[PDB]
RNA sequence: UUUCUCGU
């Protein structure tokens, strides 16, 4: 049948409603709050709740509670109890200590291979070979009691969770009873509930599976923090610069976690109001350290006010809620006594002690925001707050509205001028005065300093024609998403359980279901679009132009609790399919057309953003304000006045104004499986349902997510008006919910004043003005949201000043465990996710060994100690891993399976290994090709077991382990299949079963078959012809002699199969395939065993890649004398694909081909790199040089002179793709007919007509300046932006040598990776030697250098197959350029 | 031709007073009607007239004093407190600051309490 | 002097145009969309004109 | 001269547009659910006459 | 020179009636057939001008 | 167990 797999991480919402309902049904009384939820749960319970209560142990527990032996308590109370376990015994403590010691020792053993490779490649200076790791292991012998406690708690909770998940996989409706795993505790954990009972303390509760996952994640996060801090301290003990930037004794951290749990327990669920201020408090200490006298005290006092007001509000809400409920006898006396002041003061003082007046410590303390857990969001309370905020009348001065609209108009005019060199076409040219008419005629614009309030008022009254165009064909990639939607107004009750609905409501639903189509009856986007049999391609366009969303009788907005959000409230909402289409279309057009007029929107890294942003007296300032609640302050009169500008520009009525035209008339209703509203009798529609705390009407406001870009651009216009009114410059960096301001205004400094006490006055005046105009425009932002600063910049929850970045690496790597970011408990995905998450430590905190050892700890845990407990298949992966270990031991001369496991862990993941991130990632992020990097990583790894200098290239050696490995990589049996289409899907693919298969390739088939039998004609035909189109697209270009994978990728992108396969790949990532249309959230056994066999084959890849007999049975092996790794990899790729010549993808590994020398000689011939800052520890200090972005070389193309705005984004992208096609395939025998029919099929133009539209390129080499989406565009260093500023680089000797040898020709190597590798290598040398080198030079190895001249293709693309593939996939082509659109491309 | 200038000074001054009326004109949002059940129009009227309407409960609004102050263009005490050069502390915050900046007298570094 | 004063009168009239147009735009609201007069208030647009044109030509 | 004539020859359309804005505001403001049907069927007649006029010529 | 004076008189009358319309507007909003017909005519002629502009590029295509 | 839930 179908199996239910439950996630091991919450990745969802802890729901107050379901917990209250379950507790109320179990204890026959109001459990959490006196709402209708408890009443309906006690009246007509759910089947799962009945099953949970009917258990004999549950009956005994409720009988004991009724007898008064035990008293009901709260999930927060038991969270505190679990955190302060205080129930360990000597036996389990010894076992946990031994397990942790073994884990640490094995991780250090695995790390030794990587470190030895790094060291002997760098030239610096039993089971462990390096003295550094020897000392590190000798120091990290006994983990401390706090570390052991956290590890033991996490291990016990994970054991309970994995046992429950395995049993749930085995059989459905399982409930796990475990009173033995945790001493003194008791768990009745199920998917629909988790009852925790403490026999010793006589306490009981009702919790949820999400709450249990949250507890486990809290334990895992504390374990991660403890491990990272312990490793950093042990590294810093032996080398100050080696470890992380922060320093903790971690007794303070453990006490801080305990005190946070105590605060939560004292304030019950409402304690997260207080907990929400930890990040702000850290920021307050940061400002105390950095800012001037006035700003620091202002923020400190204001936020003391904030914290105490939040605590008082939490206490009041707690007392109000707890009164008429079963928990009334639970409130601690210290809450009423007011003694919680002492506890909270202790918490803050210990937070400050953890900070230790150190900027790095405070900056990285931002993980406390996530350690303490997540609240159980109350839907009714947050919706009541939203109703109170939104359902109010806002009074505006007509002057203020005119100024805002005029500012938006001025932004539109400035953007149009700067982009298309002309004013937009506007109807009302007569309303302008003579001056503005002259500015219209002479197509320029005035500056802000030369513009006035009169000008803003005048510009308000303008009406434009069309400059932008609506896409006629709906964008399937835009609308298709795995997310969910809401049913219509008459079907909204289907989102509630049948038991919770009244009998007449159930009858109405059963009668109405037959009156609705199969599509809208669903609740998921995929099901809604697939079941839509009567789905016309031009449906969204027709709806938008007919305003069908306006006054729709079946429009209802449903809003559910946020996911993993500690912020109370923040209730995101859903909307039916058609209105969602309209909203997403409006957002897409805003982003792709108008957002180019507002560069401050920051649609994006932070650090670069900050770095281009960073990029008698002048007074500066800085204001940071929150905008999470802004969205609520925008009526029709303030948002649609600027939305009318976009409406006119697109020439469409009420497209961007749909919000405050249809949301007011719909009913805002709570929608959750355990939060139903009271209906009554004979009422079957929301418009007649009376409103209560669960639902309301007449929103008069915005919604989160929807129209965020519109409100962002309106805010930017508002700040431009602010700057005009205040006579100062603004450098806004608005992004998402956080807004950053940088006001600079020249002043005449009066006598006896420094730069201080004038920036403060500027800040106060600007804040008063800013407050005044937000009040006038509707927003009532308080002192809670905003604050002022002078030399500090805050955005995206990041800390920096003086150009030195302070990261949050520990927070980023907080949740790392066995199966993270995976679906169906995928092994390879978990490995990749662990690797990616652990890089962050060395990418942001500048610590190679800390990140590497943390990654090795968790990788070893997952491989050895967690594969045996896989949820789906019990032991198959572990058995296969054991087989691979024995195979590796037999292949090499490894003495022990322990060493075999170490080698497997260090072996690159490309050849079915166990190392997710290779060596190059530690020196430069992006690489041209992965095969060469994998090969060099494997060579360096094998250099541990085979003595190699790594400084003398690769002189042959007596040992034959590396020789055998390389020979076996070279020699294999070729089994090509669908080679060209596989290259077009992945230009770096190997094929012939010589690379790890990702889940998309396996799932593509099953996706095809499930899509073929779908009601939607478009998807049905696309899947029916999918195999034939696959064959045709594979053999379309089998005749070209020199195959170019990147040019093939360009062809594939240009052809309409790209969108269809994007949809297929998106569908392949869902939980269940062939069960999408079955109306069930249970994975099919077909999915289970297909994924299982794919996982087993991926695990058993090293065996096939490395046969024991190294294939050919002879003494002839790969001779290592004068061997080029680039040639090796190119030959491997060509042999694997059975292709005569593959060009353009083979690039040298810079790490291998660039040697390291710290002192010059008689010949330099190297990339000279020196540090400008003359000091030992350059880390944490900013230099005088521009940051090393490492962008690729700029291609040279000429923009054709035509009207850009009249062509849609997809049409322009396809035109650019065809221009790239002409650039790459200019030398084709069949080029004329190929491009002619390609243009006829795709666009509405011919080749001759479209040639003038094509931006003809000027670079003669398409192997060096091509811009394929499969090729990297930037080559940055591993170190962040600021650290790259401390060094200078020069490549003049390299230029001289490369011109002397094979000069005046392009080279395969990339110099951006060269510079990034040099900088990151200098940083790594500083880490490993406690001193940054004065000057470093990189001598290359010329045998890895190749001349990648542009080849002349010889062949004929099969026009018949190209016609067939376009005709079959005729439902995915972009908008054809009609004549009535093309004829205006050459006007003025 | 001073007669035409003298006779257009009148239209100039009445256009100026129309501009002043437009500047003093105020517009309200199209919020829900009284006792719900419908959508009220986005009514527009003279400034002081709608301060009188707000103070006479003609339109329900969460903000009365500060809305009135903003409409009449006067500095309100709430706005001054939000944009104060020095911000004070409520008694809870004063006690919190006293405990934070003072030496640990009780030294109640015990989880068994509270 | 007469030209400059006529120009300043033109600027005031431009301000009247702008303020009245802003009031027209802000005065539609959801109440006009519910009653189906927003299109009359703000004006017919090019997409609706194309819809009418293609309905005629069909 | 012609400058004053051109100036008033733009003032007349400026005032006409002010008139039109006042007309639409006053017909949309007054008449609670009374004239709304009038504007609705006026739009119906307008679209009918527009499509007929596009059919002609 | 009386043409300028007559133009000034008619624009004065138009502006005075404009002020009358603002006064009636604020009075009505606080607490029609010809006006409606005139604004239908205005929107109709605006739509006609826009449609003629669109037919300009239509004719340009048809060439 | 109105597809456990899973927005932009």
């Amino acid at each position: 049948a179908n199996v239910y797999l439950t996630d091991s991480y919450l990745k969802g919402v802890i729901s107050f409603s379901e917990c209250n309902a379950l507790g109320s049904y179990i204890f026959n009384g109001p459990y959490l709050k006196n709402d209708y939820t408890n009443l309906i749960s006690r009246q007509n319970p759910l089947i799962e709740h009945m099953n949970l209560k009917k258990l004999n142990i549950t009956q005994s527990l409720i009988s004991k509670y009724h007898k008064g032996e035990i008293k009901l308590e709260e999930p927060t109370y038991f969270q505190s109890l679990l955190m302060t376990y205080k129930s360990m015994t000597s036996s389990e403590q010894i076992a946990t200590t031994n397990l942790l010691k073994k884990i640490i020792r094995r991780a250090i053993e695995i790390s030794d291979v990587k470190v030895y490779a790094i060291l002997n490649k760098l030239g610096l200076k039993d089971t462990i070979k390096t003295t550094l790791l020897k000392k590190l292991m000798c120091s990290m012998q006994h983990p401390p009691s706090w570390l052991i406690h956290w590890f033991n708690l996490y291990t016990k909770l994970n054991n309970i969770l994995t046992q429950y998940r395995s049993n749930e996989v085995k059989n459905h409706g399982f409930t796990l009873i475990d009173n033995q795993t945790l001493s003194g505790f008791q768990f009745i954990l199920n998917q629909y509930g988790c009852i925790v009972y403490h026999k010793e303390l006589k306490r009981i509760t009702v919790t949820t599976y999400n709450q249990f996952l949250t507890w486990k994640d809290i334990s895992l996060s504390r374990l991660n923090v403890c491990l990272i801090t312990w490793i950093s301290n042990c590294l810093n003990t032996l080398n100050k610069s080696l470890g992380l930037r922060c320093g903790f004794n971690n007794v303070i951290l453990t006490q801080l976690f305990l005190y946070g749990d105590c605060i939560l327990k004292l304030f019950h669920n409402e304690g997260f109001y207080i907990i929400k201020e930890v990040e702000g408090f850290i920021m307050s200490l940061i400002l105390n350290i950095t800012e001037e006298d006035q700003f620091r005290k202002r923020f400190y006092n204001s936020m003391l006010n904030n914290i105490t007001d939040a605590a008082n509000k939490a206490q009041k809400n707690l007392l109000s809620r707890v009164c008429h409920t079963l928990l009334d006898k639970t409130v601690s006396d210290n809450i009423i006594n007011g003694r919680w002041i002492i506890l909270l003061s202790k918490f803050l003082k210990l937070i400050k002690l953890a900070g230790d007046n150190n900027l790095n410590n405070l900056s990285e303390l931002y993980f406390l925001f996530r350690i303490f857990g997540h609240p159980m969001v109350d839907e009714r309370q947050a919706m009541d707050a939203v109703k109170i905020n939104c359902n109010e009348t806002k009074f505006y001065l007509l002057s203020s509205l005119s100024m805002l609209r005029g500012a938006f108009i001025y932004r539109i005019i400035k953007g149009f001028v700067n982009n298309y060199n002309r004013w937009p076409t506007l109807r009302n040219a007569i309303v302008l005065p003579l001056r503005w008419l002259t500015y219209y005629k002479l197509n320029t614009y005035p500056s802000l300093l030369e513009l006035t309030e009169r000008d803003l008022i005048v510009l308000s009254g303008l009406r434009f024609y069309r400059e932008f165009r609506l896409p006629k064909k709906v964008d399937l990639e835009m609308i298709i998403n795995d997310k969910a939607i809401s049913p219509p107004k008459n079907l909204i009750w289907t989102s509630f359980p049948r038991n919770y609905m009244p009998s007449h409501i159930q009858n109405y639903i059963e009668h109405e279901k037959l009156k609705f189509s199969e599509s809208d009856k669903s609740r998921r986007v995929l099901e809604y679009y697939l079941r839509d049999n009567k789905f016309n391609e031009c449906d969204l366009y027709n709806c938008v132009v007919n305003q069908s969303y306006l006054n729709n009788p079946n429009h209802v907005v449903s809003l559910t609790g946020k996911e993993r959000e500690l912020s109370v409230g923040r209730m995101f909402a859903m909307q039916p399919g058609m209105f969602r289409q309209v909203q997403i279309l409006a957002e897409k057009m805003i982003a792709e057309n108008i957002l180019q007029f507002f560069p401050e929107s920051l649609t994006r890294e932070l650090q670069k953003i900050l770095e281009l942003k960073a990029g008698n007296y002048i007074s500066k300032c800085s204001i940071i304000t929150d905008l999470s609640k802004f969205n609520q302050a925008f009526r029709y009169e303030t948002s649609c006045i600027c939305s009318d500008v976009l409406d006119e520009l697109h020439g469409v009525q009420s497209l961007f104004s749909w919000l405050h035209l249809t949301i007011p008339h719909v009913t805002i209703i709570c929608t959750y499986r355990h939060a139903p509203p009271y209906i009554g009798d004979h009422i079957v529609d929301l418009n007649n349902v009376d409103e209560q705390s669960g639902l309301y009407r007449y929103h008069m406001g915005g919604i989160e997510g929807w129209c965020q870009k519109l409100w962002t651009i309106e805010a930017i216009s508002l700040l431009d008006l602010i700057s005009l009114k205040g006579k100062f410059s603004i450098t806004a960096l608005i992004n998402g919910d956080n807004q950053s301001i940088d006001i600079s205004k020249p002043i005449r400094l009066m006598e006896g004043q420094t730069h201080a006490q004038a920036d403060y006055l500027l800040a106060l005046n600007s804040l008063k003005l800013l407050y005044k105009e937000y009040a006038g425009i509707g927003h009532k932002l308080k002192g809670t949201e905003t604050y002022i600063s002078r030399d500090m910049q805050f955005m995206s929850k990041t800390i920096q000043h003086n150009g030195v970045y302070y990261p949050a690496s520990i927070k980023k790597v907080l949740r790392v465990g066995p199966w993270i970011n995976t679906i169906l408990d995928d092994f390879k995905v978990s490995l990749e996710s662990i690797g990616s998450l652990t890089q962050e430590l060395e990418y942001r905190g500048e610590s190679l060994l800390c990140s590497l050892i943390f990654r090795n700890v968790w990788l070893y845990n997952q491989i050895a100690l967690q594969l045996k407990n896989h949820a789906l298949c019990n032991n198959k992966l572990y058995l296969d891993i054991l087989k691979v270990l024995k195979h590796l031991k037999t292949f090499f001369n490894l003495d022990n399976i322990d060493t075999a496991l170490t080698l497997y862990m260090n072996l690159p993941m490309l050849f079915g290994g166990g190392d997710p991130n290779l060596l190059y990632r530690s020196f430069y992020r992006r690489t041209p090709d992965f095969l060469t990097e994998a090969i060099v990583h494997s060579v360096f790894i094998l250099s541990y077991y085979t003595n190699h200098d790594l400084k003398d290239k690769l002189q042959d050696l007596s040992d034959d382990r590396l020789n055998k490995f390389l020979t076996c990589i070279i020699t294999f049996d070729k089994n090509p299949n669908a080679e060209f289409v596989t290259l077009m899907r992945d230009p770096q693919a190997l094929g012939s079963e010589r690379q790890a298969k990702i889940t998309s390739e396996i799932n593509r088939l099953a996706v095809t078959e499930v899509l073929s039998t779908a009601p939607n004609k478009i998807f049905s035909k696309s899947a029916q012809h999918y195999t034939t189109t696959e064959i045709d697209l594979n053999d379309i270009m089998q005749n070209i002699e020199p195959t170019y994978p990147h040019g093939l990728r360009v062809v594939y992108e240009s052809l309409p199969f790209y969108k269809a396969e994007k949809i297929v790949n998106l569908i392949s990532g869902t939980k269940s395939i062939t069960n999408i249309l079955e109306k069930t959230s249970a994975i099919d056994l077909t999915d289970i065993d297909r994924a299982t066999e794919m996982m087993r084959k991926n695990i058993t890849l090293l065996i096939r890649i490395l046969p024991l007999d190294c294939n050919r049975d002879k003494r002839e092996i790969l001779s290592m004398e004068n061997l080029s790794i680039t040639e090796l990899s190119k030959y491997v790729r060509e042999r694997s694909w059975s292709l005569s010549n593959i060009v353009g993808v083979t690039s040298p590994s810079i790490m291998y081909t660039m040697d390291i020398k710290y002192t010059t000689s008689t010949i330099s011939s190297g990339i000279i790199i020196e540090k400008y800052n003359v000091n030992s520890l350059t880390r944490g200090e900013r230099g005088p040089t521009k940051p090393w972005v490492g962008s690729s070389t700029q291609e040279k193309k000429t923009m054709p002179v035509y009207n850009r705005q009249v062509l849609t984004k997809k049409q322009r992208d396809q035109i650019d793709l065809l221009a790239k096609l002409d650039w790459v395939y200019a030398s084709i025998d069949n080029k004329d007919e190929f491009m002619e029919e390609l243009s006829i099929g795709t666009l509405g133009l011919t080749y001759e007509k479209a040639k003038k539209l094509f931006p003809q390129y000027l670079s003669v080499n398409y192997l060096h300046r091509l811009t394929v989406s499969s090729r990297p565009c930037e080559f940055p260093a591993s170190i962040p932006a600021y650290r790259t500023t401390n060094y200078h680089f020069d490549t003049s000797p390299i230029n001289r040598i490369l011109t002397e040898k094979y000069g005046d020709e392009d080279i395969d190597i990339v110099f951006q990776n060269c510079i990034s590798f040099g900088l990151s290598l200098m940083s790594v040398v500083e880490q490993f030697t406690n001193v940054c080198p004065n000057r470093i030079i990189l001598i290359p190895k010329l045998n890895e250098i190749h001349l990648m001249k542009p080849p002349i293709f010889t062949g004929d693309v099969d026009i018949h197959k190209l016609k067939q593939v376009i005709q079959k996939q005729h439902m995915f082509l972009p908008d054809k350029i009609s004549l009535t659109q093309y004829v205006e491309l050459f006007l003025s | 031709n001073d007669n035409i200038t003298a006779r257009l000074d009148r239209i100039d001054e009445k256009l100026s007073e129309i501009l002043g009326m437009l500047h003093t004109l105020v517009v309200a949002s199209a919020g829900p009607t009284s006792a719900r059940d419908g959508i009220r129009d986005a009514m527009v009227g003279l400034r002081e007239e709608m301060i009188e309407k707000i103070r006479t409960e003609a339109l329900m609004t969460n903000d009365r004093l500060e809305a009135m102050a903003r409409l009449r263009n006067e500095e309100s005490e709430k706005m001054a407190k939000d944009t104060s050069d020095e911000v004070s502390l409520n008694p809870t915050s004063e006690k919190l600051n006293n405990l934070l900046e003072g030496n640990d007298s009780d030294n109640d570094l015990s989880l068994e309490d509270f | 002097n007469i030209t400059a004063r006529l120009d300043r009168i033109d600027e005031k009239l431009s301000e009247i145009l702008g303020m009245l147009h802003t009031l027209v735009v802000a005065s539609a609201g959801p109440t006009s969309a519910r009653d189906g007069i927003r299109d009359a208030m703000v004006g017919l647009r090019e997409e609706m004109i194309e819809k009418i044109r293609t309905e005629a030509l069909m």
